[PDB]
């Protein structure tokens, strides 16, 4: 109920649910992310196609991570900022129809 | 691949001949516990792989078999 | 003539008695075990008993970055990394459990403080655990080791480039702009220096507790 | 502030004869050079503890024995002692 | 000294915060009457959607004269019948924990190193 | 000592291993290639057979005698 | 007396499978000796630590304080530490997840161990 926008993505963190895509978006054969983020080829890992995604946009920010010796503000490619285009992109219909509930009409 | 197959055979041996020497321990699950080490680990391995191996059950040896009275 | 700093009074209206008493109880326990001389900056391994065990020793090795107190509750803080992993104990030197305390590498450090290590590079606070002692000359003046560490970037425990810490160990030239040491110039306090009521002098107490301490030998 | 106030169950780990210092735990109300009021504790648990101490007061004119310059309680780590080994 | 909303460092192999995630585990819950966490308080993290169970064994807050002070807050994750989730710590752990009352014996098994 | 004794006795122990399977036991049942052990395998084999014959054996050539009849002289010729 | 000889032969006779005992080194500072013993079920598991900690309260100890039983919660891990002997009974899988006797024999030559590297942390370009 969240991926075509129904309730608001921060409610439920954009990063439970791009995930959510990805699985649904290959399981359902649609591999049209690697055509439209130009990425390598097919995967299943949010941790690979986020930093696919980060770099083609050209985003990044200074995010504090935590060491053994103490804080440390480090530049990162933005995960979250790449998790709602890619969002945005599947809710636009760029990324292909999708029929999420299946196997459950069907039946 | 290892540092020298005689060398690991020869550790072999010799963890055995102590396996027979323990008091309060379970000797027959020492026995099966270092076959399974020894097999499921020496079957394939690579010259620095299996050098690292060998050497853990080399120090073992020579602290009192890991302490283990 | 080294006088350890705990056995100096601070000023204040606390009777001289309060400090005659402890310092008999501070003599009574060096002779029992004896307390070698260090300054900060200087590396030590201190063997103390663990209470959680049956009378088993710890040993713990690390520069001296900090010592403060006054008598018989004086303490001294030291550092080190382990696997990768800051930590930092802060002994009390009179404390019962403190088997031995050794003082591997006798040196001076630039600044009497060195909390600054904490936003240094990992390297100058990894010393060995299991290093050796160096040698030491006694009929000499201690070295004072005059490097000056590489900071990791700004957000830092504190502002150290602030005239009030005074810190001058740290390469402030490559982490910091001059605009920004401009700046922090702006917290600086001239006058503090130079007047004379905020001065505490200490010679003449030092002098007499160096003849007691000796006396008591 | 300025006003009264009382500690009750102070423990008297040691005391110096010779200056006649007493250590009690724990703090006292007041600043230092400050006198204070001090009396046996009138806690139900110590009730009637003054069996063995000096029933009137103790004198030191009568000399029957003479006390050690300082007196310490049993579980006191005296100084000068060896270093506590939990052994 | 450990709060609600505190960002925290796991320091198991377990595979539930040894993966890197762009977001730390940060804590939901102390389980004590003072709502502070010190060495050796159970937490409740939420880390990646889920709500986890775990154990302060550092932090970066002074104690009492001869306990270490670490850099880092350090959390190990325990399960809800209590025992660990990871199989081995290599981070120092100090040494207080086992005298605290409480369980600590199955996470002092699982670390090496004690300080 | 009895040669036959040394025989089913060594025999007797090598038929016990169920890690050698005793599917051809015979007494030049060949240690490494009928049976299929390895270095580590034969060796046990001699290290438990030491055990019963009151050991005294060096590995230096009980690594080659791959056969019952071999390990019979080898123990019966040091007996 | 309660040592470890009195506990191997208690746990000997309640029939406890696998029961390894190591030594540790001084220099570690959590027990003279380290004690893991496997189970049959939950059921026997919870018979043998009562058992242990009935005939350590008999088994003298009047100076010695109590010892509390850990894991009680858990339902295939249990552990009880004695002064200077710890017990860690556990089922047969459980042994296996954690292995708790490689870790121990070997101090810092554990495969798992071996798998926890270190890290630092680089800005990205
Ligand atoms: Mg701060």
């Amino acid at each position: 109920l969240a991926l075509c926008g129904t309730v608001l993505d921060h409610l439920v963190g954009e990063e439970t649910m791009a995930d959510y895509l990805l699985y649904t978006l290959n399981r359902h054969g649609l591999f049209g992310y690697v055509q439209h983020y130009a990425l390598a080829s097919a995967c299943d890992q949010i941790e690979w196609v986020l930093k696919n995604v980060a770099i083609k946009l050209r985003k990044t920010r200074k995010v504090k991570v935590l060491t053994g010796t103490g804080n440390v503000n480090v530049i990162q490619p933005d995960y979250a900022m790449a998790a709602r285009d890619f969002l945005r992109t599947f809710r636009s219909g760029l990324l292909g129809q999708v029929m999420l509930d299946r196997d459950i009409i069907p039946a | 691949a290892p540092w020298s197959r005689e060398a690991v055979l020869c550790l072999y041996r010799a963890l055995l001949r102590q396996g027979r020497e323990l008091r309060y321990t379970d000797r027959d699950f020492y026995f099966a516990s270092i076959r399974r080490e020894f097999r499921k680990n020496q079957k394939l391995e690579n010259l620095e792989a299996r050098e690292k191996q060998l050497e853990k059950g080399l120090v073992f040896l020579h602290s009192k078999l890991g302490g283990l009275i | 003539r080294f006088l350890s700093p705990e056995f100096i009074p601070p000023r204040g209206r606390t009777n001289p008695l309060k400090f005659k008493i402890e310092r008999k109880d501070m003599l009574d326990r060096r002779k029992v075990l004896p307390i070698p001389e260090f300054y900060v900056g200087s590396i030590l391994r201190v063997t103390t008993a663990d209470p959680y065990a049956s009378g088993k020793t710890s040993q713990f090795l690390g520069i001296c970055i900090k010592r403060s107190g006054n008598g018989l509750g004086a303490t001294f803080t030291l550092r080190n990394t382990i696997e990768g992993q800051g930590v930092e104990i802060c002994f009390e030197l009179y404390n019962p459990r403190i088997q031995e305390i050794q003082v591997v590498k006798l040196e001076k450090r630039l600044d009497d403080n060195l909390l600054y290590l904490r936003d240094a590079l990992p390297e100058y606070s990894t010393f060995d655990v299991n290093m050796k002692p160096v040698p030491q000359e006694a009929c000499q003046e201690v070295p004072v080791n005059k490097l000056k560490v590489k900071m990791k970037p700004k957000p830092w425990s504190k502002r150290w480039e602030r005239p009030n810490f005074n810190i001058k160990g740290i390469r402030f030239d490559l982490a910091l702009t001059e605009e920004q040491m401009k700046e922090a110039q702006k917290w600086n306090k001239p006058w503090i220096e130079f007047d004379m009521m905020r001065e505490y002098d200490t010679s003449k107490i030092e002098a007499a507790l160096w003849e007691e301490i000796e006396a008591s030998k | 502030g300025n006003q009264n106030r009382t500690v009750y169950g102070l423990k008297v780990w040691r005391v110096n004869t010779k200056h006649n210092i007493i250590y009690v735990n724990g703090s006292v109300p007041g600043h230092k050079n400050c006198l204070v009021k001090i009396k046996d504790s009138t806690l139900p648990a110590y009730k009637d503890s003054c069996k063995n101490l000096p029933f009137p007061t103790y004198f030191p004119d009568g000399d029957e024995e003479e006390l050690p310059e300082d007196l310490f309680d049993e579980s006191v780590w005296q100084p000068s002692e060896p270093s506590i080994t939990f052994a | 000294a450990v709060q609600k909303m505190t960002r925290v460092r796991v320091v198991d192999n377990s595979a539930l915060g040894s993966t890197p995630y762009h977001r730390p585990p940060r804590c939901i819950h102390v389980y004590n009457k003072s709502g502070v966490g010190k060495v050796g308080d159970q937490i409740l993290l939420a880390i990646r959607g889920q709500k986890k169970k775990a154990l302060i064994v550092g932090h970066r807050m002074p104690g009492s004269r001869m306990t270490p002070k670490f850099d880092s807050n350090n959390v190990v994750l325990i399960e809800d019948n209590g025992n660990p989730v990871g199989t081995r710590i290599k981070i120092p752990i100090p040494t207080s924990l086992r005298r605290r009352e409480g369980e600590y014996s199955k996470v002092l098994a699982i670390a090496q190193n004690f300080v | 000592l009895t040669l036959d004794g040394i025989k089913d006795r060594v025999l007797y122990v090598l038929k016990l291993y169920d890690k050698i399977d005793p599917e051809k036991l015979s007494v030049n049942s060949h240690f490494m290639k009928d049976l299929g052990l390895d270095s580590l395998d034969q060796v046990e084999i001699i290290m438990a057979m030491e055990d019963e014959f009151g050991f005294e054996i060096p590995d230096i050539d009980a690594e080659k005698l791959m056969c019952p009849q071999e390990i019979v002289d080898y123990i019966a010729d040091k007996k | 007396k309660f040592d470890i000889d009195m506990l191997v032969s208690l746990l000997r006779q309640e029939n406890a499978r696998d029961i390894c005992v190591i030594q540790v080194p001084p220099e570690m500072r959590y027990t003279d000796y380290f004690v893991i013993g496997s189970g049959t079920s939950t059921r026997h598991l919870h018979a043998m630590v009562h058992y242990l900690v009935k005939m350590y309260k008999h088994l003298k100890c009047r100076s010695d304080p109590y010892v509390k039983i850990e894991g009680k919660d858990a339902d295939d891990w249990l552990c009880v530490d004695f002064g200077s002997m710890v017990i860690h009974l556990m089922l047969p899988e459980t042994r296996e997840t954690y292995e708790l006797e490689k870790l121990w024999t070997l101090r810092s030559f554990d495969d798992q161990l071996a798998q926890i590297a270190a890290e630092t942390l680089p800005e990205d370009f």
